[PDB]
């Protein structure tokens, strides 16, 4: 941590395995973070790696930002773009949070087709069984 | 070059009202400041405001318009 | 009491119930990784597997 | 006039408690089979191309 | 204080006799109360007639509340009248306590 | 009783306090609750065991284990899940199970109430103490917090305190405590409830009118068995549909970072069932006499049955002491959604109001309520 | 003692009932029901919702006058001065 | 005296297929059992899986 | 029963298992193994416990805490020590609980 710190300048760069699931607002909030950078507004002043963003809460980050358009040439070869790059990163985290991801809505699906079934069939014996009791009749017939 | 689809769908979001509208706040604020900037002032407060309303209409357009 | 702004809620090829992620994009998605983060935001919790 | 099939079934089956425990079993047993094979089809018709079992023919064997 | 509300108070009261439903399940003011010791006591002494008609409107009560439905409000009670019939008696086990109660103080 | 199995084994009989317990003919399904709660808490158990296994409790230990859970475990992630999604379908059902008993006179039975309100008590230190087990970043604080509070007895609060820490702080050996005891504890809670129901054999239930049922009764085998397996079941759903597709809504806690003492998050809260207590506290400006607020709240519940103030059991036939009774609802409601709020002065005020509000309904309004309606209907 | 025999006394009660059988899982569930449930909702909504509604209304109430609080500083003290 | 009892109609409940007076129940018997456990059969294979 | 208080709370009569059971009247000590077994059995799962607070288990760990305990734990060795020797002072006791079975023909129930 203190050799992390030092190069930083006093910053810590967080883990980024869960960072998704860390940071309140979901991905979004990354994504659209890398995006925003704007110039500072009049009367208003930061410390040298402090840079003015307006996500980060207190709004003067000392992550210099990393992206231009095309940084780097892709496997694929698609057209490196700062918005086209941001995205397939943040695409990325998502599935570190949870890897399990793809495969639970499986169930998520299977488990609907399967209980379908049971709600009616269950509620349909449910009435069978008192189908008795709702069925009473009473007379009062005294000697009286 | 490739220009990237954010900046051009920048642009048409914030040529609706209420970004333009807000925008003449900023002008506002600021040619103020620009007087007043020796004061504690600030716009950050107003240049907020016009984001927000920026980018829902961002929101839709480009992630659309990416690939 | 910074203005926190909110991220306007994009779509998402994931967002939906039964929606899925894209593998395809996610092979850049790390490659950017491996060039960018690798300067100081580590990654501990994952191997090669 | 023939029974109908339930009229059947139940003459066949539910009488005796054996067979109506053991029709159960064959039942679920068969059942898995066929319904856990549709399940995939349909979430894997949603997605395509967004899994590796369309976009690993790409690379996989070179 | 109470003298025109008063006059509203009737329009509440047996008014409000109304508004509380046990008047439309068919039972009566008597046969709602909290059972308690005196009760207990209260309900030994009734003779048959009374006593069987207080079985069988709960019996009645009972039932319907299961099927979540409610008589015909034309055979609904009437506030009009009203069957005290429990007074009588009770009154008698309240009293007869309290001496007991009080003599046994010294 | 000629070759019926039922007296051979005589544990069997024992078994029949179930199978043939009388019970009344109309009962709504708010009288679900009463089974729905041992599965929940059963479900527990088990699910609360198979994550032991795993566990480990050590301060370098514990957090990685957890990743180590979600990530390399065969079907690891969703016992999790289960687990901590398990405690809040847990609550959920419990308060309806105080509801009905207050909106219908429950707590007429005397003992029996009583009882249900240690039952609960000790469930609310439970289902904390597990709470700072992962030692995430909100467990730590969350901790400290809580326990730091006890502080306020005049003499003896500041050894107390430090008594449990087992030192100046929450390091170490403050963490192997809360696991052991965490994990010991739900098994007391099994044993009260074969208590907290026995009593309940004698009386039978209550039921929705408010009248001695005597004249009615039923099986309990072919009918109710039936309708709580129909109640079992749609908790699973309940359960499951939340479990499954949306993780963390109700897992509103963000922070899974390490802890680290130096830092502070901005805000910090417990999860939700807890807050509305929580947020009684923050009114009292007063420390010590806010403590006793927070200890007074639940506590008054056992004190309900002497205002029991009228000639009738049932509130479903009292109009007005129904009237304020949901007034009542949203008055939790409210505090709930304060805690959950900042401490600026448009928030600040209203907590204030809302507390004592909350008081004047239960002690002094609902009481006076029965008093005037036996007058109306000439009682 | 034992639970069933001695209850209570109850005397010329008659009851009839069908087997399960004979009868049907749903006599008329929709057409019979539905009227059902609402002259049996209105009866309550008179004495559930006025409550609820004063929450709500203090929710709304209350995050406006707690955002034009904070969020705006050159409200109250413009900027001037 | 006693025998003035006499059974309400329930005809409302019933189904059709024993609705006529003048029918052997028998003919019907033998399905319209068959049908209630089949729902109950049925059930049973849902939790078995 | 006029004002016992052994019917008021229900929960006693269950405890009048005890104290009313009617018993024989020799009965050699050899039946007193019938308790010895309960007290030995109680008297770990306290003991048993306050060892578990200190304890911690991993592959890593466990060995240094045990060390940790007979150490630096203030009467930390007498509870160790109490359970383990609380192991074999309860199987001498159960073995004769056995012993008495056969040679009396208990096993008769
Ligand atoms: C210049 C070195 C460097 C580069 C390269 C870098 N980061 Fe940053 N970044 C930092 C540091 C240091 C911080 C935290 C500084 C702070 O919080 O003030 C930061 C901030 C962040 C944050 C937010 C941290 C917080 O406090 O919430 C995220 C998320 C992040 N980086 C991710 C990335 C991503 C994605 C990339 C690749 C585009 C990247 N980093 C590349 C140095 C870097
Ligand atoms: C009424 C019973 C129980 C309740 C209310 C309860 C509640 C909780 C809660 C709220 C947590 C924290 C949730 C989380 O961290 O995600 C937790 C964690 C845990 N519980 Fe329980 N639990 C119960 C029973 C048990 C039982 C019986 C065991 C052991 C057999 C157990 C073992 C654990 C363990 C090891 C953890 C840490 C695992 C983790 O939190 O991820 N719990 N429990
Ligand atoms: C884990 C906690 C609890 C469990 C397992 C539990 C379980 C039960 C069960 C199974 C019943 C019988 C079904 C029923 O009567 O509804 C019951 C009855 C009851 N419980 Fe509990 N309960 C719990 C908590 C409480 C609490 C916290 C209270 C009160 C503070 C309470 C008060 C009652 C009352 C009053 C009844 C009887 C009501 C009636 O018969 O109409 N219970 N409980
Ligand atoms: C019939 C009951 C029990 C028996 C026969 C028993 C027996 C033992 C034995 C033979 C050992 C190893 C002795 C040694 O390593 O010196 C042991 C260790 C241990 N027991 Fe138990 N025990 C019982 C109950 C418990 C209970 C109830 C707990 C926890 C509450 C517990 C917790 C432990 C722990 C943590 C250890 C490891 C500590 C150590 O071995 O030094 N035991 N027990
Ligand atoms: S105790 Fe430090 S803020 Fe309340």
């Amino acid at each position: 941590p203190e050799a992390a710190r030092a190069a930083n300048n006093g910053a810590l760069p967080p883990d980024l395995s869960y960072i998704v699931r860390a940071r309140h607002g979901g991905e979004d909030y990354v994504f659209s973070l890398l995006t925003g950078y704007c110039e500072p507004p009049t009367g208003v002043s930061l410390r040298e790696g402090l840079y003015f963003n307006p996500y980060f809460p207190g709004q003067a980050i000392g992550m210099a930002p990393p992206i231009y358009n095309e940084v780097l040439e892709f496997d694929d070869g698609t057209p490196a773009t700062m918005s086209q790059v941001a995205k397939d990163v943040c695409t990325f985290l998502r599935w570190a949070a949870e890897p399990e991801h793809d495969h639970r809505k499986r169930m998520g699906l299977k488990m609907l087709l399967m209980m379908g079934l049971l709600l009616p069939l269950v509620y349909a014996m449910k009435r069978h069984k008192w189908s008795v009791l709702k069925s009473r009749k009473l007379a009062y017939r005294p000697p009286k | 070059e490739l220009v990237d689809p954010l900046t051009t769908v920048r642009e048409q979001c914030e040529q609706l009202e209420k970004c333009v509208k807000a925008r003449e706040r900023l002008e506002l604020c600021d040619e103020r400041v620009s007087s007043r900037s020796q004061t504690e002032e600030d716009c950050t407060e107003e240049l907020l405001d016009f984001l927000h309303a920026r980018d829902h209409c961002v929101a839709h357009k480009l992630f659309n318009s990416l690939k | 009491s910074d203005l926190e702004l909110h991220p306007p809620s994009y779509p998402w090829s994931h967002r939906g119930l039964l929606s899925s992620l894209d593998h395809t994009s996610i092979r850049r998605g790390f490659q950017v990784y491996k060039q960018v983060c690798s300067s100081c935001h580590s990654m501990d919790y994952v191997a090669y597997r | 006039v023939a029974p109908t099939l339930t009229a059947r079934l139940y003459s066949l089956l539910f009488r005796r408690t054996s067979t109506f425990a053991l029709t159960i079993v064959v039942g679920a047993l068969f059942f898995e089979r066929a319904f856990d094979q549709g399940a995939d089809a349909i979430y894997e018709h949603i997605n395509e191309g967004k899994l590796w079992k369309h976009i690993k023919h790409k690379y996989e064997n070179k | 204080a109470v003298s025109a509300s008063s006059r509203w108070l009737e329009g509440i009261r047996k008014w409000y006799y109304n508004a509380a439903g046990f008047n439309k399940l068919g039972l009566m003011r008597d046969d709602t109360i909290h059972e308690n010791d005196d009760v207990k006591e209260a309900i030994r002494r009734l003779p048959e007639n009374l006593y069987n008609d207080r079985v069988f409107r709960i019996k009645r009560a009972l039932d319907l509340s299961m099927r979540q439905q409610i008589l015909p409000k034309e055979q609904w009670t009437k506030y009009e009248e009203d069957k005290s019939y429990l007074e009588p008696y009770l009154k008698e086990v309240i009293r007869e306590r309290k001496e007991r109660e009080e003599w046994a103080k010294k | 009783m000629t070759n019926i199995r039922k007296s051979h084994p005589l544990m069997k009989i024992v078994n029949n306090a179930f199978i043939d317990l009388p019970a009344p003919s109309n009962i709504s399904s708010w009288w679900n609750f009463g089974s729905l709660l041992g599965i929940c808490l059963i479900l527990q158990i088990l699910t609360g065991l198979f994550l032991a296994m795993h566990y480990t409790s050590d301060t370098t230990t514990a957090f990685s284990s957890v990743t180590h859970i979600c990530r390399d475990v065969n079907y690891g992630w969703i016992i999790r899940y289960m687990h901590a999604n398990g405690a809040s379908m847990f609550f959920i059902c419990l308060y309806m199970h105080v509801g009905r008993g207050l909106y219908y006179g429950s707590y007429t039975f005397l003992e029996t109430w009583n009882i249900g309100v240690i039952l609960l008590l000790t469930v609310m230190a439970t289902a904390f103490m597990g709470y700072v087990l992962p030692w995430g970043q909100m467990s730590f604080w969350g901790a400290t917090v809580i326990t730091n509070l006890l502080s306020a007895i005049p003499y003896i609060g500041t050894n107390l305190v430090e008594w449990i820490w087992g030192g100046f702080s929450v390091d170490k050996a403050t963490l192997t405590r809360f696991f052991a005891f965490h994990f010991i504890l739900p098994f007391i809670i099994m044993a009260i409830a074969m208590v907290h129901l026995l009593f309940l054999h004698e009386t039978g239930s209550n039921n929705p009118t408010g009248i001695s049922s005597d004249v009615d009764k039923i099986p309990f085998h072919p009918y109710y068995t039936i309708k709580d397996i129909l109640g079992a079941l749609l908790l699973i759903l309940a359960l499951m549909l939340l479990v499954l597709f949306a993780p963390d809504l109700l897992g509103d806690p963000d922070n899974y970072t390490p802890a680290n003492p130096l830092n502070t998050p901005p805000h910090i809260k417990p999860e939700w069932y807890f807050l509305f207590a929580y947020a009684i506290l923050r009114s009292i400006p007063n420390k010590l006499g806010g403590v006793l607020a927070l200890a007074f709240s639940i506590l008054i519940l056992a004190l309900i049955p002497l205002l029991h103030t009228s000639k009738q059991r049932s509130m479903m036939f009292r109009p007005l002491s129904q009237c304020l009774f949901w007034a009542l609802v949203a008055d939790l409601l409210t505090l709930t959604w304060i805690g959950g709020q900042p401490v600026e002065h448009p928030y600040i005020t209203i907590g204030q109001l809302a507390s004592v509000l909350y008081f004047l309904l239960i002690l002094v309004l609902m009481p006076t309520a029965g008093t005037i309606e036996n007058k109306l209907l000439k009682w | 003692g034992r639970q069933f025999g001695h209850l209570t006394r109850v005397r010329h009660v008659i009851t009839y009932s069908l087997s399960p059988f004979e009868q049907r899982a749903f006599p008329h569930y929709f057409s019979k029901g539905i009227p059902n449930v609402l002259r049996r909702t209105r009866a309550c909504i008179l004495r559930v919702a006025p409550p609820f509604v004063a929450f709500y209304l203090v929710y709304t109430w209350g995050t406006q006058e707690f955002e034009k609080s904070k969020r705006k500083n050159p409200a109250a003290y413009e900027n001037d001065r | 005296s006693h025998t003035d009892i006499k059974v309400p109609d329930f005809s409302d409940y019933r189904r059709p297929e024993v609705l006529d007076s003048t029918k052997s129940s028998k003919e019907s018997s033998e399905a319209r059992k068959g049908f209630s456990y089949l729902v109950t059969a049925t059930t049973t294979v849902g939790v078995a899986y």
